[PDB]
């Protein structure tokens, strides 16, 4: 959900 | 070279310019034009009425945006973000996986109540169903005073992916100005080098949006977003080491084309670009 973060 | 023995003279700056207005009325919008998005749902579109969003380039049809290309360089331009158009502005940012946030709004013109422009990248804040959040990072001088300070917002909504966006605001550049080619060089390297850094990380990640053209684009605005959004686009275009040979009669119309026949407003902007072309030996007009 946070993949990029 | 064309054909002017002399590409960078004033014949040669007459001759562009004669192009270059030719083309800005042929581009001037009309009521309930085809060719440019028009406002639906009774709510307002464009920020200003005689700055108009084209039509098949605008990213979102709710928004006064497009999808700008010169060249080999692919960028956005829009206008300043009317507060009921906010949360859609922040559902492009994160669909687009921006690696670079440039606002070229002088922040006198933020803070004059009049003027309609949302602070909605300095300070954290609740839109809709998003949840965006500001963070102050480095502080970097152009030169001649004018500075940029950076930001890292943070667009979080529910049921989506959160996108951390990295933001480049020029505070001291004034409207209808143009800052001297050093400080709009060293600006337009600084932006690519944050693209860059930020472009890197969703490779390493894998993201899907490596593939896609439209994604990934330096999303860049002013006020307008014609005037010192063009002059900040088109040192971008000649930023890049693809766009060789490209002249500047090419970049401009292109921009026009793709936005409307408003970018590079004033000359003093025109100018700037004229003489950066002119130190790359870049040639100014075409055939």
């Amino acid at each position: 959900a946070d993949e990029y973060l | 070279a064309p054909s002017t023995v002399s590409p960078y003279g004033p014949e040669a700056r007459a001759e562009l310019s004669s192009r270059l207005t030719t083309l800005r009325n042929t581009l001037a919008p009309a009521t309930n034009d085809p060719r440019y998005l028009q406002a639906c749902g009774g709510e307002k579109l464009n920020r200003f009425r005689d700055i108009q969003c084209r039509r098949q380039t605008a990213v979102r049809a709710d928004l006064n945006a497009n999808y700008i290309q010169v060249g080999n360089t692919r960028t956005i331009a829009c206008q300043y973000p009317l507060q009921s158009q906010l949360e859609s502005h922040f559902r492009m940012l994160a669909e687009n996986r921006t690696p670079v946030l440039a606002v070229l709004a002088s922040s006198s013109e933020i803070a004059n109540q009049r003027f309609g422009m949302p602070d909605y990248f300095r300070q954290s804040g609740t839109y809709g169903s998003i949840t965006v959040e500001s963070k102050m990072t480095q502080q970097v001088g152009l030169g001649d005073g004018i500075m940029a300070d950076m930001y890292t917002l943070t667009i979080r909504e529910a049921g989506q992916k959160t996108i951390s966006v990295p933001v480049v605001h020029v505070g001291n550049w004034p409207d209808q100005t143009a800052v001297s080619s050093e400080v709009t060089k060293a600006l337009a390297s600084l932006v690519d080098q944050t693209a860059e850094t930020k472009r890197n990380m969703y490779e390493s990640k894998g993201s899907s949006a490596v593939a896609d053209d439209s994604k990934l684009r330096p999303v860049i605005h002013s006020r307008a977003g014609v005037g010192r959004t063009a002059q900040l686009i088109g040192a971008m275009c000649m930023n890049d080491s693809r766009n060789s040979q490209l002249s500047v009669e090419d970049m401009v119309s292109q921009m026009r084309v793709q936005r409307n026949g408003i970018m590079v407003q004033k000359d003093e902007q025109l100018d700037v670009l004229i003489k950066l072309a002119e130190g790359q030996g870049r040639p100014l007009l075409n055939s």
